[PDB]
């Protein structure tokens, strides 16, 4: 047989076999159930809907979004999102396959303990695993040290990995990821004073955050940019409807993560972030991370960050020592195709749970077994 | 030379011949006294009136009836029930949480 | 024996004591041709138009100006 | 028992079972009473005389005539007739069956009160009912639509009846009937001047308006053929003593219907009445009565009113619809004939007056309980 | 110079310069012409008569009446009443002054059109104008708001108007009028058969509704006490020849307005227009019109109008809000009271049409210029 | 057994088995009754009529018209109407099928709960379901999305439907069906001033609306042309009588429908009303109403709306996406047509109402059980 | 000099000078035109109309309603209601004092930068602020801690003040001000079918809101004693007109702050809201806020609300702690109350904008100055 693994790294869900280069398909884990009275008595009624499915039939449809904070909120809505991309996408049987499950480092025990039971029970499997995201980012990226950034739709990291070891100090986690951006952007948005909110609604401004977007190489200047030009706005349709005109108001979006006051928290940023959990670790590898720097995922993808990025660490740095950053092209998909590489090689036959552990012990099992 | 039966035949006569004092005294003196009833041909009239007026045809049922429209647990507040019950954020994310995040092992 | 001024007379009085002729004669005839304006009663229509619907009365100022905000 | 009935419009008198096609006799309705001293001492002197036996006698007799204008002027006189009707046509007792009444309609309450009055006191009468003259005129030509014109010796009718219904709105009703014309007749007749004016005299010309008569087509080309020809003039006697012979004057006479100033009057005349009283009434219905047109009795005996009528409708109406008219062979007999039908059908058990009423109230009941 | 107002709305025809309290004389607008061969050689012959001259000339003239239904009917005698009033009575010329003319409303075109046409073309004259009789009827009776029912010799009128405008959907319009009335009392007075039917003779009508009419205020209770008294029946004389003594017949003609059986057509009548009319105006104004409820003119002139009228509206509307309605002393007159205060203020400068206006475009002008 | 619907959308009144591709026959829904005294004794007298067989009979009866603004009346008359249709054209009987009934969307409850109370009691009926317009219209237009106008006799609609479902808020009622606008035609006519007001007179409009109507295209040209042209101008009959002709006075009449201050009410018209209703609902929809436009019944029937619409939506718009309507052959049908597929189908098996529910319950049951 | 404060919060519009208690008076900000032909010639046209004055003439006027979700709409409207406050009522002169306007949060720039630039340019005034609402509400309330909720005619508020701050990421913003509200109630009111929509008859639904509502206790628990009683059903008279009588369908009305399905929309609700909003707000403070909880204007004015607030909030507190609201007598004038405060502070003397900033730099001045 064959290896098998699930994204759920939240946003848009991500699966496929070991050793293609990308998935299949990909699927939002929207979950969203009706909201009005059903008055064509000719249609069936189908109550829960997920997937593109969804994505097509959202209007009158209303969103719950089952991943907060990384930490899977609910499950029966999961258990909708795990069973239809298997089977409907996949064409696959649980017995089939090891299945290999993707996790946001330092967070709580439950989603393990859970993920795991469900999946041995209700789903019944060769074999599990539980692995920590920056460790899939370094194996795809193909530098055995590193540090990493991804901030998905979820909780977004600092995890330094030296060559083959882990530093659980080390380690920085934080709530600021796309997805409270974007409802932040809707607070911008209404100056322009165009303005929706509802679930499907929001999720109409992800496009502009495809399209729009990018990133502040000096906010001053750009500001008196602002206010010389309108290179800075551009013209943009509603999906359906107006065209929309948007200002400093698409830049100035992601320069929340580096001045986190605009939906306002402290911790001082992903720039200071980084440079702190640096400092925390330890004296002597630390040129090698200066050198080896390593980004990917939902935020990643805006232009211009590793610019600032280097502007930033070559602010806090002694500017003596090497600095550099890496942007691979492939970055929204590289947590998957790193679990690819994973999934791969023998010694996992070695290292997978089996259903007998499951069988001799419980839930317990995992914590132990896995990171 | 007299008053005679000739005489006498001739106002007779005239008098048989004179048509308007006989038919004056029974048709002007007849026309006077002419008329009392309430007729059956304006029963037709009232009638027709009771058909005629959008005031009573209309606000007979429509004030009498219409005045009492309604009872029920609507099948509309179904729906809001449904729809609170979906959208009652607080009430199945954090209970969903609060019992699974307790458990640490 | 004649020709008269007798049945003339009736000839001329029955034409006067036609009705139906000589009123069809002015009024049908003469309601075909009715109307042809732009009935200032229109132009209150179109004036209270006008006045009446949002998308020109919202829109005028707010596609104008919301345009640009800041 | 079995239901008889009395006409009294005026003229000959007509009078007949239910369901007999034709009344057994008819009276004129002349009344007349002696005029000169009675010497021979022989004779039984009668002091009133009626019917074809006053007919007969007429010359020394002179005439009252007791119906002016439909209404009947002096009561006695009435009762003079009616009573010899029943008793010597009849053999009749006035126990016997119902009576029924023909009416000139919308005319004054006085004779259908005093008419009743008599004759359930004077005689005494199983049932009693008053009708008008259109309705009868209808249900024996038998079409349930119509318009009538029945122009008799007294006041000339128009009624629209629509099936089932009155309009009584529409009505027209005129003095012109063909007693007045007659007496116009003798105006005219003086001017070649055989001349004679006495009550007598006057219904000598009755016989003239029979044989002599006939209706002009056009007025004009006619007395242009009046000065071409003599097939205008007929030679004629006395009934009595002389040869007469009689111009244009024969065809004169009937255009008074159609040019009422010849006994000067204005109403424009029968059929501008009709046009004007169809117009009268309302929209819809008009073109069934264009179709149901129906004339009877007195004045229509004339030959060719059918067809100046028809020149004058097609004046009036827009000629773009239907237009015929009806000229049964029976007219003179007509109204009696409906009454005969009118009296047969049981419904009028349901419908007369009775003896019982008349007791417990006045005369007043005939003018709810009848039309 | 000065400004002069016609009416004619139809009936005596009323004209007088703007600001004499009422006009200087009144002509009854009718029509007549010979009707016999002028015997007298000695006598001139005249062909046309109007005005109270006609009114003495009657017998041998016949009346044509120039106005049906408020549209004027035939032109040229119009051109002869219009002529004869200005030229006779008034010794005024043409060109003298501005000339006011008065309208039902909403009714064809055409008597706006030509009228505009004869008086430029025929009479050449400085201004022009025509007006809705409401709001004539309005200013004289000085309240601004109000629903008006003026029922002339012509079209009888609901129009609310409420202060400063127009609810011309509002409006409802009959042919109820006095004239057809008087036309149906003669088919009630043959009841009592004292009987007559020529124009003169409907006009000799009119007096006899001066005189012997009052409205009833309940229709079966007058009844009950016809039964009972003589009251209810007045003795009166012909003009000349007789004494003529008339019972109901007096008072149920009025009821007729209430109840158009008696003439059959179906409108509900006045009262219940009334009400329909103002239940299709709109919801909050509805309190003003109940208070401010005006009449004037032809029909209103009967006695008891407006208490009947109180219980007509206390029927329909819930009683709980105030009803009361005006009867003023002059209004036979008001019509034209009103036009001479519209005639008084020097706005009407501002408004009138000017002979220029029909140099430089048709009578086409008219129908926007004016209401 | 097998199922039976009747339309009572009013006008007239369509009823047939599920599965016929048109209903049987159809009937005016008039109720009329005697006005006049009957006075063919030989007549029998039914003293109340409808259908076709009034609709011969007119004349001399009145109309009452038994629904308003889609709400029934007036019950008794219903239950002759109902009875009737069942009785004399189906020859079915009440316990036969179930039967299904045809509802205007947002009124008032008292009309559902008495239509079943009478339904299941007076006639006593397997099954009952009421449906609301526009989902019929859809189902037999077959797009499960769209849009629906269909403005009746009576009360006239947009409700957008998604597919399978409602958005109740977005719905738009209002007065201005057909009917009210024929009333409004007269207010025109009487200025051409051939002129007419009953009930009956009123109904012969409906044909003028049939023949000689089209819809303005643009109002401004269409008035030039009249000032050009006589093509304009069409000639045509009375349906009985006169010759008519008719200017702009025709397509002017439907203009009302896009200017409602003719008759004179504000909700800024369809087109407007429409637009608005979609800026209403939500909006990532919108692209699919637009492209899914669905329009029926009474007003439709024009020639032209479709043009005038497009006209209007495009003017609303914004230009950039796509617009069309759908104007279907069967429109006048198509509301029954819809019917009876929403019969046919075994689901409502599982849905109609059953006599068990309303012995148990009573007719609060419809409000949950329906729509 | 003095200071003076105009309320703009939409519904009647506040204002008064500094220090007194309560404004002088206060007008709806209706702005309403003509809608008919002006057809009394003797009124004087006035073609706006706005304030008292309109509310009382409304019946031919229409309205517009010149500030949609608190965002005022069109600017010449709001100059003429501006103007005619200032001149009509409070007899003062633009250069006489400051100004001071009442702000919606969070809402565009717009209203802002030209609000500033009428008054700067068209009225030349000595000192311009703008200020939002809450802000006010607590000077006024007094508690330097607090969330306020605020729903007017406008956009509906929440904000957490802590003593001497703002929280601005926490604050939420709501279209389900009454306006919105009241015209949901007609599509409840039609189901009792006394049924009528305009601008006019919209307002008249206000006073309905005034008398005839009060807040659901418990929803499930209503509706079964409106199974068992009339209590919850009234008698209310029409402004002018009928008798109105109204069930449940008042009580439900008030539901929609809480079920915001019924006019659809998915935000939660009022309370929510209010709990979501706080937990967004940071740990430590939340007691005091728990505490202090304030409301004011237009919702709040229903009797009830502040019970079932309890309910709600002791529903998703944590129950063991302090829980109240404050319901104050004032609450429909507090904004402008506490404005007055705000006026009274020498420190605004620091504090306004100048003329001097507008000629030296442009509207742009506002957003740095003013929150
Ligand atoms: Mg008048
Ligand atoms: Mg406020």
């Amino acid at each position: 047989t064959t290896a098998l693994v699930c994204d759920n790294g939240s946003g848009l869900v991500k699966a496929g076999f070991a050793g293609d280069d990308a998935p299949r398909a990909v699927f939002p884990s929207i979950v969203g159930r009706p909201r009005h009275q059903g008055v064509m008595v000719g249609m069936g009624q189908k109550d829960s809907y997920v997937g593109d499915e969804a994505q097509s039939k959202r209007g009158i449809l209303t969103l719950k979004y089952p991943i907060e904070h990384g930490i899977i909120t609910n499950w029966d809505d999961m258990e909708k999102i795990w069973h239809h991309t298997f089977y409907n996408e996949l064409r696959v049987a649980p017995e089939e396959h090891p299945t290999l499950l993707t996790e946001a480092p330092l967070n709580p025990k439950a989603n393990r303990e859970k993920m795991t039971q469900i999946m041995f029970e209700t789903f019944n499997v060769p074999a599990m695993y539980v692995a920590i995201q920056a460790v899939l980012s370094l194996y795809a990226s193909g530098r055995t040290t590193g540090i990493v950034l991804d901030s998905g739709d979820g909780v977004t990291h600092n995890v330094p990995i030296y060559e083959g070891y882990a530093l659980p100090h080390a380690i920085m986690r934080l709530d600021l990821a796309g997805r409270d951006l974007t409802d932040y952007l809707m607070k911008i948005l209404t100056e322009r004073g165009y303005s929706f909110v509802t679930t499907a609604e929001r999720e109409i401004v992800r496009d502009i955050k495809e399209k729009l977007c990018y990133v502040a190489l000096d906010f001053e200047n750009e500001m008196a940019t602002a206010a010389s030009s309108s290179s800075l706005e551009k013209s943009y349709e509603l999906p359906d409807g107006q065209v929309i005109t948007i200002g400093n108001e698409r830049f100035r979006c992601p320069e929340t993560l580096f001045q986190p006051s605009f939906i306002g928290m402290e911790s001082a940023g992903i720039h200071e972030t980084t440079y702190n959990s640096i400092m925390k670790c330890d004296i002597d590898i630390r040129k090698d991370l200066y050198a080896n720097n390593v980004m990917s995922g939902g935020t990643t993808m805006y232009p211009g960050i590793a610019d600032r990025m280097q502007k930033e660490i070559t602010a806090l740095a002694p500017s003596t020592m090497k600095i550099k950053i890496i942007a691979p092209p492939e970055r929204k998909y590289s947590v998957w195709i790193g679990g690819s590489i994973l999934a791969s090689l023998s010694t996992f036959q070695q290292m997978w749970i089996t259903k007998q552990e499951y069988d001799e012990a419980g839930p317990s099992i995992v914590h132990r077994k896995c990171f | 030379x007299x008053x005679x039966x000739x005489x006498x035949x001739x106002x007779x006569x005239x008098x048989x011949x004179x048509x308007x004092x006989y038919x004056x005294x029974x048709x002007x003196x007849x026309x006077x006294x002419x008329x009392x009833x309430x007729x059956x041909x304006x029963x037709x009239x009232x009638x027709x009136x009771x058909x005629x007026x959008x005031x009573x045809y209309x606000x007979x049922x429509x004030x009498x009836x219409x005045x009492x429209x309604x009872x029920x647990x609507x099948x509309x507040x179904x729906x809001x029930x449904x729809x609170x019950x979906x959208x009652x954020x607080x009430x199945y994310x954090x209970x969903x949480x609060x019992x699974x995040x307790x458990x640490x092992x | 024996x004649x020709x008269x001024x007798x049945x003339x007379x009736x000839x001329x009085x029955x034409x006067x004591x036609x009705x139906x002729x000589y009123x069809x004669x002015x009024x049908x005839x003469x309601x075909x041709x009715x109307x042809x304006x732009x009935x200032x009663x229109x132009x209150x229509x179109x004036x209270x138009x006008x006045x009446x619907x949002x998308x020109x009365y919202x829109x005028x100022x707010x596609x104008x100006x919301x345009x640009x905000x800041x």
